[PDB]
């Protein structure tokens, strides 16, 4: 007799009513209300897992309760990012739908002048409005001031949305990132002919990576670039920053720096959210296990039919760990959670430790920079080697710190990297001492938290108060800012 | 298919020397995955689950005879 | 062609040997189990090397000489770190179970230049199924006899770690013959005769592949073997165990356990030994119930057409086809698998080497502070204690990983995490030895540590007799020059 | 108990155990009875509800619970 | 041809090793580790719904 399989499984083909350059989220809602409803789940902002969650608390704050701080924070962040915009505000990452709201609430962009002080390139991983802006300004876009687009964007309708990833006509997967396209091309891969399983990672690799901006002499001024030419590990990116850059400081010629730390005078690299580069050679990535496999797992929410979850959050919010439980159908959700925490707890604890020794390193170099006693004959050369190590240590811990998986994405790499960071920070302390003939030792004796206390409060507003810039010894390395009213409140002008 | 696999299995169990590893050949990976599709179409109608991984079992790993579970839950010595 | 259903039970085959209840001679099992025996004999292979491991018993501290003396992946500082302790005389890569007694009788760690070995009969505890008779014969009094007493009272080939150590001679049921493991099991409320199959497929190895210690005269039965597991299986637990169980009377270490005191730094030390079991239990395979047997004894059809468990206990990485792993990881290629192991191993070994460098620096810092002639800090004494304590903790921590034989593979995260902590401790020691000397020791701690404290490559019981050689390393001034004496024992022969 | 017995769910034979001890496939893919006695709203996929109400989404169900709770609490 | 439904659905019948007046939770753990692990989830004390 006949078959009863009268519906045959076929790969879905889509044809929308939308125009080829559509970017508005709300235009996608009528044709795909299911994925949209799922997309809207990103508005949830009250649930914490253990180390993560969607409460945008201050990541340097282990003091005040939620929503201001949390039991797992890094108290030393502001010290370590002295004189760099990250010392003003840096909070826990939350749902995609909040990208522009938070972008325009952050104190990192200046809101006490017309000019933001940062390039329009900050818009790069925030909005699919990036496509028109570039098509209109070309190479000239990047170097413009960030605040120049502040009021030319719909906060709800133009955040990271469907057009960031899908062709609005066919709904095929797209790479719309300029810098990612730049790498893909540099590798000989065609961004329109990419294997699916790669795409299910690369779509996120559009933004969840470590980046930098070209300086004036490195190519197109302020262009985003992924430092990936040497490979994906900390050593590889650090070696890339050895050869691509514009520093003119003796000892660091040709090297890149996001800023110089004003206490230690060390030329620093800044790392940001390197999920892609961490994931790619981690136990999961190495075996073809993909961001989408975990963060966009199939969920049977439409009757019993699969749709792709567009709720980008922690897999650990679902007590049944369903995203994991086809591949690990033999383990219980609780077993899996305990195996995640096995990595996370060690990593986070080691991070805090690696961060303390980095503060100590900066402090040692600061004392050696100012020392009035007898120096060694190789003082200058040793100060370089010292600063070189302050820079290397910080990069290594930043690499891990700034990474949102807290070890999980690449357990081995994460831990390895923190251990090396410790070695580097300490080698700096050793060198700073050698150079001062150990004369600084007496000033490095106690617990580091007494001699260099963690900086809990710092923003562009407080940096105006002369009384406040006296409360901590490291505040003397910063300038007192001029009295200014707030000029930008979100999108309106005061 | 039954007579070919049948014949080939009798031969392997008698005159041929099977290895320490028994693995599904290309052909059987194929007829199996097709039969995944045969019974679980409706769960998958709206989702390009066919294009992600080569076979369903690249996610549904344990449908492949519980390969992940400890040896002692699957196997003993011969008598 | 066939017609009854499979069984969910998974009934292990049942045996009834011709052997007596107390049979321990390996070659007695041969005629009844030729296929397992054949496999057991494959441990005799001693030429094949992997990346970090193998079966060549090279000197683990020798990255200078080629195989069989040394190897490109070795720990150059071993002898400095184990100064004044028997492990400074000889320490070789472990090899197959069939060699155990031969290698025991060849090691320079046991005194062969006197009648008395200077070490307890407990050393036999994990070398032979002769243990049972000997314990039955001398009870509590066995452990504290000298080791040399049984030296000639054993057959090197027929009484090595063979079948009787794991199998009941009559039924062939899996068995636990270890006294120290039985002690732990009993302390947990478990019945060693009534344990589930899966648990046993790990515990049988758990008989020997562990961290152990001997009771000192006031700790209970003298020289009796104990596993420090009451606090848990991790370094932190085991170290806490050793804070509370011990005999030290040294100020600031009262009640704590020590295996010896470092002659240079005067640090009461702990020795760690091969904690494969403690490492494997909460690592990603063990926590999932994948047992040593799954990997080191996977099923093989080699013989005839019938599957037996391989009794070739060696590196799973010897096999080009990784056949063992692929019973589970069937979607992965062999080379993929090798690459993921190396991922862990390269990192772990590199880090380990670093942690040992800093351990040596700590010892040197504390040594310097001990002999320091300038103005001491007001807290010199307390600081010097806190400093010694860290040298101690730091060493145990790396030792925990170094002694472990998988180079991090059994538990990647425990290994690397533990190594990182080792580092922090060792460094803390230095900082304190520096604090205590108001930094007047800095000047002696400046360069590369390999030019300050050069690796001790050579050292054995014979050489320690030569006073000229004993002037060869700064650190040799903390060891006595041994009395000129003739070799008494050569393997099993008296001279 | 006394609230539930004549409520829209109890009146129709819908039981505390039906909701607070729902079946969950946590042992391979086999059902065991949840002995986690808590809020059904902790599971973002509202799975306890989603056999009986398989045509509604978890979020739809949440909004219908809150429809009652918000009026009740305020009153 | 024959059925392939070789495992038939039956209502579980239990017989424990426990004495008739047993009240200790920890005595139930060895025979029912699954329900127990689920019972232990009640130790969670950080999650608020609305
Ligand atoms: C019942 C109808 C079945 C089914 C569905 C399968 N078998 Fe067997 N088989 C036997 C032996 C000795 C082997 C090893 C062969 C080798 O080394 O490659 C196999 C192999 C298989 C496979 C895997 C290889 C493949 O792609 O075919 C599969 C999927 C398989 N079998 C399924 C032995 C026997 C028998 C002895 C006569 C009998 C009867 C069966 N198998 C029955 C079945
Ligand atoms: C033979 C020596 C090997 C090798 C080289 C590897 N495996 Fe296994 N594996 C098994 C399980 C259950 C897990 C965890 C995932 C889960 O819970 O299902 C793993 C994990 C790994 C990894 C990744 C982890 C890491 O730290 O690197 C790797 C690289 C790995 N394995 C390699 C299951 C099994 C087995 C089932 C009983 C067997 C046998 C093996 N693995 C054997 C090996
Ligand atoms: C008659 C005896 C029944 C059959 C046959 C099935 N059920 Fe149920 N069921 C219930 C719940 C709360 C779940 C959730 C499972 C999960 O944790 O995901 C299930 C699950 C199933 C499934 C899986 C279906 C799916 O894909 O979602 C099947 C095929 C199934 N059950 C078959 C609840 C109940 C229930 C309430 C008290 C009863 C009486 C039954 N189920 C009975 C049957
Ligand atoms: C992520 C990669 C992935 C791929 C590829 C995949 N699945 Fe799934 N599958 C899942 C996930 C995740 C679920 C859980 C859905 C849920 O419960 O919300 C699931 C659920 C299912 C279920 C429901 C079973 C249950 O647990 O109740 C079936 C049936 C199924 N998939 C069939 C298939 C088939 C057939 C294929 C191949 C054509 C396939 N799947 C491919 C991940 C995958
Ligand atoms: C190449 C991609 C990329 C670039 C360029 C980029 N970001 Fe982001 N941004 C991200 C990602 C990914 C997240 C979420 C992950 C995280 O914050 O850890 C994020 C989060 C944020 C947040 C919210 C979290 C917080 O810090 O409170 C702000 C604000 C932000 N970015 C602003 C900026 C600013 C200002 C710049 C320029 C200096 C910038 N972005 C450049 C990718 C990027
Ligand atoms: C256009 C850039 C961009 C792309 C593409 C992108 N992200 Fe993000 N992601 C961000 C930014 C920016 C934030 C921070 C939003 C905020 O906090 O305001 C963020 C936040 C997140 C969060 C925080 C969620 C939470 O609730 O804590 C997760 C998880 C995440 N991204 C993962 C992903 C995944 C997975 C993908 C791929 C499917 C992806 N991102 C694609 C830029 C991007
Ligand atoms: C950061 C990337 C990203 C964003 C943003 C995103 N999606 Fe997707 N989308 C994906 C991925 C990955 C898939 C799975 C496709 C696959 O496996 O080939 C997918 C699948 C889909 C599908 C196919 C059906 C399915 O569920 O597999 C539709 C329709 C869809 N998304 C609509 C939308 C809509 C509408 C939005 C905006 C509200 C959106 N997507 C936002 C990455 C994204
Ligand atoms: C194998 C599963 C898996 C893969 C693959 C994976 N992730 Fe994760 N991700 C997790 C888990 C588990 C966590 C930790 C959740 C927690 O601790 O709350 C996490 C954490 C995160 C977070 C932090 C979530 C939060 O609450 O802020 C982000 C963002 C993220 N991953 C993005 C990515 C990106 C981008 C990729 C691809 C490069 C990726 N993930 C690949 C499972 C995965
Ligand atoms: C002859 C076989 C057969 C019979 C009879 C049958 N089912 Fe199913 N059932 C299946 C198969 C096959 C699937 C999976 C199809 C898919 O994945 O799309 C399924 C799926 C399901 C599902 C998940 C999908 C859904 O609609 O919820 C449930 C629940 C279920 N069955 C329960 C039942 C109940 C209740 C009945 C009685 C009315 C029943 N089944 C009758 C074979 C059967
Ligand atoms: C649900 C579907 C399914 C059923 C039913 C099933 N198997 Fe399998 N079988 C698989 C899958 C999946 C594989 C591995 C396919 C691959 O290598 O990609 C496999 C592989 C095998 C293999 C060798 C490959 C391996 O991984 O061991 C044998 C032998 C086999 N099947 C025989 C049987 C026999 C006999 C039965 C009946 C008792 C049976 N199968 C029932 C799905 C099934
Ligand atoms: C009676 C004690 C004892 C038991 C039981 C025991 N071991 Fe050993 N094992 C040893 C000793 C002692 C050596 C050192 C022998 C030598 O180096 O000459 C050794 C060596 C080894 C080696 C190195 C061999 C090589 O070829 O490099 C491996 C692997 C090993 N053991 C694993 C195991 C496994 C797996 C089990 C369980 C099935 C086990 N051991 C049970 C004591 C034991
Ligand atoms: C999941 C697989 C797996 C499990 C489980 C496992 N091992 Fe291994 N073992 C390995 C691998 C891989 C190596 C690395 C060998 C190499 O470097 O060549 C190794 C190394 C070793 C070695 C050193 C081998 C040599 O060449 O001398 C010993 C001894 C050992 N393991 C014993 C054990 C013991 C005891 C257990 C149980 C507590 C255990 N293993 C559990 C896979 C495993
Ligand atoms: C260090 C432990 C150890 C030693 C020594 C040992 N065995 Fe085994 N033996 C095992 C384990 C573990 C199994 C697997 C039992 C199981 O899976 O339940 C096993 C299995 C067996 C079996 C059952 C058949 C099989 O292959 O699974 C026999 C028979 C056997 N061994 C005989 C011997 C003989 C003969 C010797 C000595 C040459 C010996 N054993 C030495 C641990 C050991
Ligand atoms: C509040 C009352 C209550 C308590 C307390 C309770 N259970 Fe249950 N239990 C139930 C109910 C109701 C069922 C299923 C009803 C049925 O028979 O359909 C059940 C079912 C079970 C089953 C049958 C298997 C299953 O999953 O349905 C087992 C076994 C079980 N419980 C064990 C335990 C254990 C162990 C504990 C304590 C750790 C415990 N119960 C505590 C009410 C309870
Ligand atoms: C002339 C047809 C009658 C013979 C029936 C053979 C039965 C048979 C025997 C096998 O070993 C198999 C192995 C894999 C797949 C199918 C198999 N079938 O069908
Ligand atoms: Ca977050
Ligand atoms: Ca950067
Ligand atoms: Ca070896
Ligand atoms: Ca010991």
């Amino acid at each position: 007799g006949c078959s009863d399989v009268s519906t045959e499984l076929k790969t879905p083909v889509y044809k929308t009513k939308l125009t080829a350059e559509e970017i508005r989220n709300s235009a996608f809602k009528p044709e795909f209300p299911k994925q949209y409803a799922s997309y809207e789940r990103n508005d949830e902002t009250t649930v914490m897992t253990e180390y993560k969650g969607s409460v945008p608390f201050n990541k340097n704050d282990n003091v005040n309760p939620l929503p201001e701080g949390y039991r797992h924070a890094q108290p030393y962040l502001k010290n370590l990012w002295l004189g760099y915009p990250f010392m003003y505000e840096y909070r826990e990452a939350r749902g995609h739908t909040y990208a522009i709201q938070d972008f325009l609430h952050i104190d990192r962009i200046n809101r006490y002048a017309e000019k933001g002080g940062l390039p329009a390139t900050c818009w790069n991983c925030k909005t699919p409005k990036m496509m028109e802006w570039v098509k209109e300004s070309g190479d000239g876009f990047w170097a413009k001031d960030v605040n120049e687009f502040r009021d030319k964007i719909d906060m709800k309708d133009h955040t990271i949305g469907c057009a960031t990833c899908h062709d609005p006509q066919t709904m095929e997967l797209r790479i719309t990132s300029v810098p990612l396209t730049d790498y893909l091309v540099s590798q000989g891969k065609d961004p329109k002919k990419l294997p699916r399983n790669e795409m299910r990672a690369l779509v996120c690799g559009q933004c969840h990576v470590e980046y930098y901006f070209n300086g004036p002499t490195m190519g197109v001024n302020k262009k985003p670039v992924f430092p990936w030419a040497e490979g994906f590990d900390p050593a590889d990116m650090y070696r890339y920053y050895d050869k691509h850059g514009d520093l003119q400081v003796k000892g660091f010629e040709g090297k890149f720096a996001d800023w110089t730390h004003p206490a230690s005078k060390t030329p620093m690299i800044k790392a940001q959210h390197p999920e892609y580069e961490t994931w790619i050679n981690g136990t999961h990535g190495a075996a073809g296990v993909t961001c989408a496999d975990c963060h966009m797992s199939y969920t049977r929410s439409d009757d019993k039919k699969k749709i792709s979850s567009h709720w980008w959050t922690s897999p650990m919010k679902d007590p049944e760990m369903r995203a994991c439980r086809q591949c690990h159908s033999d383990k219980t959700p609780d077993y899996l959670k305990s195996r995640v925490l096995f990595t996370q707890k060690r990593t986070f604890d080691l991070l805090l430790a690696a961060q303390e020794v980095s503060v100590k390193a900066h402090e040692a170099v600061r004392l050696a920079n100012e020392y009035q006693g007898a120096k060694a004959a190789g003082y200058d050369d040793l100060m370089i080697q010292a600063r070189e190590m302050v820079r290397k240590g910080q990069f290594f811990w930043d690499y891990v710190s700034a990474e949102n998986s807290v070890g999980f994405h690449n357990p081995a790499k994460a831990l390895d990297t923190l251990a090396q960071s410790q070695q580097f920070s300490q080698k700096a302390i050793d060198l700073a001492m050698e150079a001062t003939q150990y004369g600084i030792g007496k000033d490095l004796s106690g617990d580091i938290k007494t001699i260099v206390p963690p900086i809990l409060k710092m923003n562009r507003k407080l940096q105006q108060d002369p009384e406040f810039m006296k409360t901590h010894k490291w505040f003397q390395y910063l300038p007192v800012l001029p009295k200014a009213d707030q000029v930008w409140d979100g999108q309106k002008r005061l | 298919f039954k007579a070919i696999a049948g014949a080939r299995d009798v031969y392997m169990n008698t005159l041929g020397h099977p290895g320490d590893l028994i693995l599904a050949g290309m052909e059987t990976k194929e007829v199996v995955n097709a039969n995944c599709k045969a019974c679980h179409t409706m769960t998958n109608v709206e989702v390009a689950s066919m294009e992600a991984k080569k076979y369903c079992t690249d996610c549904h790993r344990n449908v492949q005879h519980m390969r992940m579970k400890p040896i002692s839950t699957r196997e003993v010595a011969d008598e």
